[PDB]
């Protein structure tokens, strides 16, 4: 109890206060707490009621932060009785209670961290992920002075044991006294009170009289603080103080202040993770022998048995595990017996059974320990008298390797992994194949990302991986067929999900057979094939996870490098009065631990306040039923620590690429030629149901190579079934329903006959006879007959037989009066789908067939593979027949209506621009701007919206017309009602056109329009409604002022119609006209402002009342067009950081692979650019902070800001003065009644500003209290820049001092405000400094500014006084300007920066 | 009552109502007896061969004496009616008397087949499946529906004449009520379908139940479609007769309960089930069905694995705004 008091006194510890009413960080602490709480629900889609209820409660809290804090502190202050806690060990605590608990947890950890309550040796720590801790600890041992020497008979000892039942035996009166030392006692009382509650195991309800409930959100804090008591008992006050270092200046983990104190004590090193203590002792020979004797006294070993029951590390070979020399063994127990004695059985239970003591000595060259699931063996380089998972331990003094650390995965963690896997197979179902593979992948990745190089060295874990992978595959195979396959194509398992594969990741030797690498393509010219050829093993191998994860050592070495680099870069930026820029570090973005990327994330500022986050995450196991396997890293704090995207690419390549992979699937049967990816909370965690998966892969699964001995033919079809594969037979029965097989055959035969009738004269055909054939003939797969018989004006001279695309058949040898056609259908598999080889074999077999009766010897057999959508023909040919059939077959395959049905049916089973300028009159409909709003997010968040006019944008792409219907505001479950209104209007337009002009297609930019518009267009069956893939920038139509103006003014519903093209068709073709138009529009989307500079920038070349665009020349058009053309991509370069690359266009695709970096005076253009600065008003961000009645909010009114930015500039700062008089009955409240434009000098960095204005003459100047100045800037910062500060002294240090700085940030599209309250120390510093032009200057410090409450209203208007002269801007008249002038004033209208005179 | 089998030529799995059993090749199986008289029944076949579709016969014992006989020419078992009672009345007892005939069981606690067929009527069946010569109805896995055939002779008896349901059609949508009728399907349900076609709730339910059973037993595409459509229609209607609503949850519950696991991803329609259960007007009226579905088919409904690797249409378009925030 008092070991803690002496320690806290020695540390001069400052107890944590009850959270103040105006606690600085309250809103941050609260949001972190609540975000933790929400996170459980982030993944899941449908929440049941308790989940659904709890979320409602969080959102309330978050919605009213101020009231919650009140709400919360009341409980901490007063609430000492609490609801029961359910357990299952996982504990469920009442949700309303949790919020207070979580707030409490975040507040304590932040405050304790600030106050250095927990010494460097306590772990887990926010400083490092566990594998990095294990690295640090092994290095730290390496660097102890003279540690590995054994010249003089010295020993080193590493004791590792558990503090048994530490949590379970906590006593509450003790705990309360203990908490009171470090915290407010209203808080100490809540915490212990909160542990004393009823625990409901489902039936029993029992009271928790003692012991810590690890489910409580702040239990982690108790546990570590209570641990510290035990650390102190183990270490004693002095050694603890040596390790920790002085309170004013403390000691980094395992660092000492001087070599002398390091050697001052037997205990060189100490760490606790959390329940587990590690202690490293050094002994000289007597110090050891001496200690062994004291121990051997109380526990003498007459017969030398102390070796039996001495825990050892069995996972190392017998030579590399500790050698049981009697002396070393005895020393081990002695350190244990000494240590054990220092801790009361009340505080914990320490037992020999759960401890491992490793001794390094002249007889033991290996130091062993186990930490965070790694087993570690250190062998010093001297004693080296086995290449896997090795860390080189480098001596910091000598810069040389002095030892090696060897790693393995612990047996206990290998079993955990094996159980996870067995559990996947074990889990109940009925589980989809994809689900099983996902579970496997998660287990695998979880293991690999954590253990990394340790896995390679651990052979039993390697074997378990391999068994596991096989088991996973084998469950999929059993699901597919009761019978186990002879062979199974790895493609089905390892093909990624995007291509319909299970997406398994491999840790095995999986050989891809060469027979699985073949694919084919049908072209207009012919059928063409690929077969594999020669390769080295490992072109034949499914890629494995091993090589895709950087080793911990490499990560750590590289982290040391890059973080040192950043420090250096940080050094210099400061030296040049600059803030360090992202790009400067780009290319170290994804390196380091934490990642360098963490420095530039947005939430960076708030994450600063998240302390205890590593321990917090580890403790979720107690309060959440299902948790992440990545509990050991946090992406917010750490960044992303692995990237496996490469694996996906490499697997696809290893399997033969997209074309080879899809050959195994039914993809070709869809009729699609090209692949582009469209199978079907924001995100998709979607999984393929087995029915679809099995159909997709059927060609490769349902074949003779995979399954034998059970071949049958499916009734009413030519399909063969190679086994009882679940759901496949029905899938195919459905696809061929209504006798489709039979009908396809008949329909194709009919098409052939019709074409032949057209060619009677030209080919000398006397007659074409359609034979009538047995009903089931289409699917007799062993015999056939003629379908069409043909006859002859006179005679035909015919080739011996050759295939439909063989090219010099010669017709001499033969003659006959009669030709026939046989149409054969087949349904192929991966093993067989060579229609060419198939028709030849069939033709040759059947014509010499003594059961197939054909009329003549001459004939042609045509073959279609229904599964693969391929065709070919074989037989005798006469002049001009072959080209007819070729063209014919080519047309029938595309158009035939029966085949179309087969394809549609197949696509349903699977759950699956040049045109635009053709004759068909087609329309585009965009409704993006139909119902549109403006937004007023309060600091709090009941976020209203106001509805402003909108437009239906309907356009004829070919011909450029525009029917704009203005959706007046009157008209208004609202956004949905938008769709139905649009559909109604479009259908009404269409009714008005007569059928000549009615569109044959309407294209909707947005998918949600499809249903409303079909429904409204039922009366127009001939009009297709088609959605699109493209992203089309019509939404940007309201960046066109003529348009925006008509809608916005508009006072009623109207149809106003234009020609967006503007006569370009005059010269230009429609295709192109679009292309400009798209260009014009995408740009505006990108920068409303950058774009419009390009068209008001040369006023003389100008726009007639008729058109929406300047009346440009054609070249400059070619120039204007030229500039934008890059810009789309710049926005691409800037946002994605890609400089230049292959010329692939960007209308439809966001991104693709790099990353090579290949290949090695009337301006007064401004006065334009400042024309367009009202744009920047569309979005205002006012910086905000928690209200206080005592600290007070200033208010600004609209017009004042409206002009101010109106008269502002785009690059150069501008400033003024604000006059405020408190509202009556509102002493706290302040209004910005007047702004005073004053003569000034402005710089991008800085400004020179005239002195406080005398309002004294100018009228009505009366009753007004100055509050301050307000200024613009082009760099956002969170603080007043050095220049701002300099200008703050300069006019407030006296007399008033107090007046605020309002800084405005102008960046295209938005304006961002902030107000700061200057400190005196600021006040002093500037007064030291004049003529500042930089944001950062030596001695400049941000702390000086404080926040002052700010607001913004429509509710008022203010008055502006200009200088009596009317001149305020002296940038171009620097010499005229005197900063110390006396100047007079008048009520007036201000003037823009670039008013003509300035 | 009894259904004799003249022989069992080929190895086949035989189902009657919710029960199934196998017969080996030329095992002496001469039929089923002690069939409860009250119900429509179905007897269905799948050959162990695997060449065959699922096929079967719906019948009513009261309308005739029915027997099964294998047809080698066709290669399947066929139902037939023995017009002469004495001759038929003769065949059993040689088979009952010589045993060789298996007994339909005596009912489980749940009274299951009745719950599945409570509204199904054979005379309605016979108008859906039109083969006027016979008193029993043959259905198999491949049969399309009249709706599908129209929206594209074959034997008209090989088409299922279910009532045509199409949610974007003139019949469903009144001109001048396009949005209203599409978002709330009550007009289509109540006026067009219940008042106009079925005439009764019981008729609507009967078709729905028949469609489900054909979907389950035969894995018939059109049937599954119809079943789901008939469910969707009710759930997507804001106004439904109260007695129908009460009834529906029970109807669906038994169907889902009786569904064996293997036929689930074949039958069930992800979209429709998630709509009806979680966003439809009548979602609350399906308490029991929701519970069983969540238990039997959680994956279909979204119940729970990590990211390995590493819109706004339903919101207004934002012109511009006023925002209070940190940075």
């Amino acid at each position: 109890s008092g070991v803690m008091v002496e320690w806290l006194e020695s540390r001069s510890f400052s107890p944590i206060p009850f959270p103040p009413l105006t606690y600085k960080n309250d809103t941050k602490i609260l949001v972190l707490a609540l975000e933790d709480l929400k996170d459980v629900y982030a993944s899941k889609v449908r929440l049941n009621a308790s989940e659904r209820e709890e979320l409602a409660l969080i959102e309330e809290a978050y919605d009213n932060p101020h009231d919650t804090l009140n709400r919360i502190k009341k409980y901490l202050l007063t609430q000492r009785v609490f609801k029961p806690v359910d357990i299952t060990p996982v504990y469920s605590v009442d949700p309303l209670e949790k919020i207070t608990d979580a707030y409490l947890d975040q507040y304590l950890w932040y405050e304790a961290d600030q106050r250095k309550l927990f010494p460097n040796w306590i772990k887990p720590s926010d400083s490092e992920i566990p594998p990095l801790l294990v690295y640090k600890w092994t290095q730290g041992i390496n660097n102890l002075s003279e540690i590995w020497d054994v010249s003089r008979g010295q020993s080193a000892v590493l004791l590792e044991t558990t503090l048994g039942e530490m949590a379970e035996k906590i006593d509450f009166t003790l705990l309360n006294r203990l908490l009171r030392l470090i915290v407010d006692p209203n808080i100490a009382d809540y915490i212990t009170a909160k542990n004393n509650v009823v625990i409901n195991f489902k039936d029993m309800s029992h009271v928790n009289k003692y012991g810590l409930i690890r489910g409580l959100k702040f239990a982690s804090f108790i546990f570590q603080y209570y641990g510290l008591v035990i650390d102190l008992l183990l270490l004693g006050q002095e050694r603890a103080t040596d390790l920790a270092g002085p309170a004013n200046n403390p000691n980094e983990f395992m660092q000492f202040k001087s070599k002398e104190v390091e050697k001052a004590h037997p205990i060189r090193l100490y760490t606790r993770y959390l329940d587990r203590i590690y202690m490293l002792f050094h002994f000289e020979e007597d110090e050891g022998e001496e200690l062994t004797d004291e121990y051997l006294a109380e526990n003498p070993d007459p017969n030398f048995e102390n070796s039996i029951g001495y825990n050892n590390r069995k996972c190392w070979p017998k030579d590399s595990r500790m050698r049981l020399i009697r002396q070393d063994v005895n020393l081990g127990r002695a350190v244990f017996w000494e240590i054990q004695s220092r801790v009361p059985t009340s505080l914990t239970s320490i037992k020999w059974e759960n401890a491992f003591v490793s001794v390094y000595s002249k007889n033991n060259p290996n130091l062993l320990f186990s930490m965070c699931g790694f087993e570690v063996r250190i062998l010093p380089r001297q004693r080296m008298e086995n290449d896997e998972g090795v860390w080189d331990l480098v001596d910091e003094r000598t810069k040389q390797r002095t030892a090696k650390a060897y790693l393995k995965v612990s047996e206990e963690e290998i079993k955990k992994f094996d159980s996870r896997i067995r559990g996947i197979l074990m889990a109940s179902g009925s589980t989809t194949f994809t689900k099983v593979a996902a579970k496997w992948n998660t287990s695998l990745i979880s293991l690999f990302t954590y253990f990394r190089e340790a896995i390679v060295a651990t052979e039993p874990l390697l074997d378990i991986l391999v068994k596991g992978e096989t088991r996973i595959q084998n469950r999929v195979k059993l699901g597919l067929n009761s019978k186990m396959p002879t062979r199974f194509p790895p493609a089905v398992f390892y093909t990624p999900k995007e291509l319909g594969g299970l997406g398994m990741i491999s840790a095995s030797h999986i050989l891809i057979p060469a027979s699985d690498l073949s694919w084919s393509k049908q072209t207009d010219t012919g059928i063409t094939h690929f077969r594999a050829g020669m390769t080295h093993e490992d072109e034949k191998l499914i890629p494995t996870i091993f090589r895709y994860i950087t080793t911990w050592e490499n990560e750590f070495l590289d982290s040391q490098r890059v973080w040192a680099e950043y420090a250096t870069k940080r050094q210099e930026a400061i030296q040049q009065n600059r803030r360090l820029a992202f790009e400067e570090l780009e290319g170290s973005w994804d390196r380091g631990i934490p990642r360098i990327s963490t420095l530039f994330q947005r939430d960076r500022h708030t994450l600063a306040y998240d302390r205890g986050h590593r321990i917090r995450r580890e403790f979720k196991q107690y309060s959440l039923e299902r948790n992440s396997p990545f509990w050991w890293t946090n992406s917010h704090h750490d960044g992303k620590l692995w990237n496996l995207n490469a694996y996906r690419t490499d697997v696809i390549q290893a399997l033969g690429g997209i074309e080879t992979i899809l050959e195994h699937t039914l993809f070709k049967g869809t009729g699609f030629n090209s692949w582009e990816g469209l199978f079907w909370q924001r995100t998709g965690l979607s999984q393929i149901p087995n029915r679809r998966f099995t159909l997709w892969w059927s060609p490769t699964i349902n074949r003779a190579n995979v399954y034998v001995g059970f071949l049958v033919q499916l009734d009413l079809t030519g399909i063969f079934l190679h086994g009882k594969i679940p759901t496949l037979k029905i899938s195919l029965i459905q696809i061929f329903r209504a006798h489709l097989w039979q009908k396809i055959h008949e329909s194709i035969v009919f098409d052939i006959c019709q074409i032949l009738d057209g060619e009677l004269d030209v080919l000398q055909i006397e007659s074409v006879t359609k034979e009538t054939v047995h009903p089931r003939k289409s699917y007799k797969m062993n015999s056939s007959a003629a379908d069409i018989t043909m006859e002859s004006v006179h005679e035909w001279e015919v080739s011996k037989p050759s295939l439909l695309h063989e090219t010099n058949d010669s017709f001499k040898g033969l003659i006959t009066n009669k030709m026939w056609f046989d149409v054969q259908l087949r349904y192929g598999d991966y093993d067989s789908h060579d229609i060419s080889r198939y028709v030849r074999a069939k033709f040759l077999d059947y014509t010499t067939d003594n059961v197939s009766m054909y009329p003549s010897p001459t004939g042609v057999m045509i073959g279609i593979d229904l599964a693969y959508n391929m065709y070919d023909a074989y037989g005798n040919w006469f002049n001009g027949l072959k080209p007819l059939i070729q063209n014919s077959m080519r047309t029938i395959m595309k158009a035939n209506p029966a085949l179309y049905v087969l394809r549609e049916r197949i696509r349903k089973g699977l759950q699956i621009y040049a045109e635009l300028f053709n004759n068909d009159i087609k329309l585009f409909v965009d409704d993006t701007n139909v119902y549109r709003v403006t937004v007023h997010k309060t600091f709090e968040g009941n976020v209203a919206t106001k509805a402003i006019n909108g437009c239906i944008f309907t356009l004829n792409p070919k011909t450029g017309h525009l029917f704009l219907k203005i959706i007046h505001t009157s008209v208004w479950r609202l956004s949905q009602l938008a769709k139905w209104k649009t559909a109604e209007e479009v259908s009404a337009l269409v009714r008005s056109l007569p059928k000549e002009e009615q569109p044959k297609q309407i294209i909707v930019t947005r998918k949600a329009m499809l249903d409303p518009l079909e429904v409204h267009m039922l009366d127009f069956p001939n009009i297709a409604i088609r959605p699109t893939e493209n992203r089309l920038p019509f939404s940007a139509a309201m960046s066109i002022d003529k348009l925006s103006d008509v809608v916005m003014k508009a006072t009623e519903p109207q149809m106003v119609l234009f020609n967006i093209y503007d006569d370009w068709l005059d010269r230009l073709s429609s295709y192109t006209a679009f292309s400009r138009l798209t260009l014009l529009l995408r740009a505006l989307k990108t920068n409303e402002e950058s774009a419009k500079m390009i068209l008001l920038s040369d006023p003389t070349i100008t726009i007639k009342s008729y058109h929406l665009w300047p009346s440009f020349t054609d070249e400059q058009w070619i120039t204007i067009e030229s500039q934008m053309r890059d810009l789309i991509l710049t926005e691409y370069g800037r946002k994605y950081n890609v400089n230049i690359s292959a010329l692939t266009q960007t209308e439809i695709k966001d991104i693709i692979l790099g990353q090579n970096i290949k290949a090695p005076n009337e301006w007064r253009k401004s006065a334009i650019a400042n024309t367009l600065l009202y744009l920047r008003l569309k979005n205002i961000y006012v910086s905000a902070d928690d209200f206080v009645e005592e600290q007070n909010v200033y208010v600004l009114p609209k017009n004042l800001l409206k002009k101010f930015i109106e008269i502002s500039d785009v690059k150069i700062q501008v400033a003024a003065f604000i006059y405020g008089m408190s509202a009556k009955d509102h002493p706290k409240v302040k209004e910005i009644k007047t702004v005073v434009l004053v003569p000034q000098l402005g710089h991008v960095g800085s400004v020179q500003i005239s002195n406080i204005p005398d309002i004294g003459d100018l009228p009505d100047t009366e009753g007004l209290e100055l509050l301050g100045w307000i200024h613009t800037q082009t760099e956002e910062l969170k603080f007043m820049a050095a220049s701002e500060v300099a200008t703050h002294s300069k006019l407030f240090a006296d007399k008033k001092r107090d007046c605020i700085d309002i800084s405005i940030f102008s960046t295209p599209g938005s304006v961002s405000l902030s107000a700061y309250n200057l400190t005196d120390e600021g006040y002093q510093w500037g007064e030291e400094n004049k003529d500042i032009m930089n944001v950062l200057s030596e001695g400049f410090e941000p702390t000086f500014s404080t926040h002052a409450q700010l607001l913004l209203s429509d509710r008022i208007t203010g008055n502006f006084i200009i200088p009596s002269g009317n001149v305020w801007n002296y940038t171009f008249m620097g010499t005229a300007f005197n900063q110390e002038g006396d100047y007079n004033f008048k009520y007036g209208i201000p003037l823009e920066f670039y008013n003509e005179m300035h | 009552n009894t259904v004799p089998f003249t022989s069992a030529p080929i190895e086949v799995t035989i189902g009657i109502d919710q029960y199934s059993f196998n017969v080996k090749e030329n095992q002496p199986f001469h039929g089923i007896k002690d069939i409860p008289i009250g119900h429509v029944h179905v007897i269905h076949f799948q050959h162990a061969d695997n060449s065959s579709m699922r096929y079967g016969y719906w019948f009513d014992c009261r309308m005739g004496n029915f027997y099964i006989q294998y047809d080698p020419k066709d290669g399947l078992y066929k139902m037939m009616e023995e017009r002469d009672g004495a001759k038929f009345e003769n065949i059993v007892h040689n088979f009952k008397e010589r045993q060789m005939m298996v007994s339909y069981p005596k009912i489980d606690e749940d009274d299951t087949w009745y719950n599945l067929t409570e509204f199904v009527q054979m005379d309605k069946i016979r108008k859906i499946v039109r083969k006027d010569e016979n008193q029993f109805s043959y259905v198999d896995s491949s049969m399309t529906t009249v709706q599908e055939n129209e929206l594209l002779e074959d034997d008209p008896a090989h088409s299922l004449n279910y009532t045509v349901i199409n949610f974007k059609s003139r019949e469903a949508i009144r001109p001048g009520h396009e949005m209203e009728d599409f978002l709330d399907k009550s007009y289509y349900l109540n006026t067009v379908m219940l008042q106009g076609i079925f005439k009764n709730s019981s008729n609507y339910f009967g078709e729905l139940q028949f469609a489900f059973l054909n979907a389950m037993f035969f894995g018939n595409y059109g049937s599954s479609l119809q079943w789901h459509a008939m469910i969707e229609l009710i759930c997507s209607s804001a106004t439904v007769p109260k007695h129908m609503l009460d009834k529906l949850d029970e109807i669906l519950y038994y169907q889902i309960k009786t569904l064996p696991e293997q036929y689930s991803d074949i039958l069930l329609n992800e979209r429709v089930w998630n709509i009806c259960l979680y966003s439809s007007f009548q979602k609350n009226s399906l308490h029991n069905t929701e519970k069983i579905m969540e238990n039997k088919y959680p994956e279909l409904l979204g119940k729970d694995d990590a990211l390995i690797y590493g819109d706004d249409e339903h919101n207004p378009t934002i012109v511009g705004g006023l925002y209070y925030q940190r940075p």
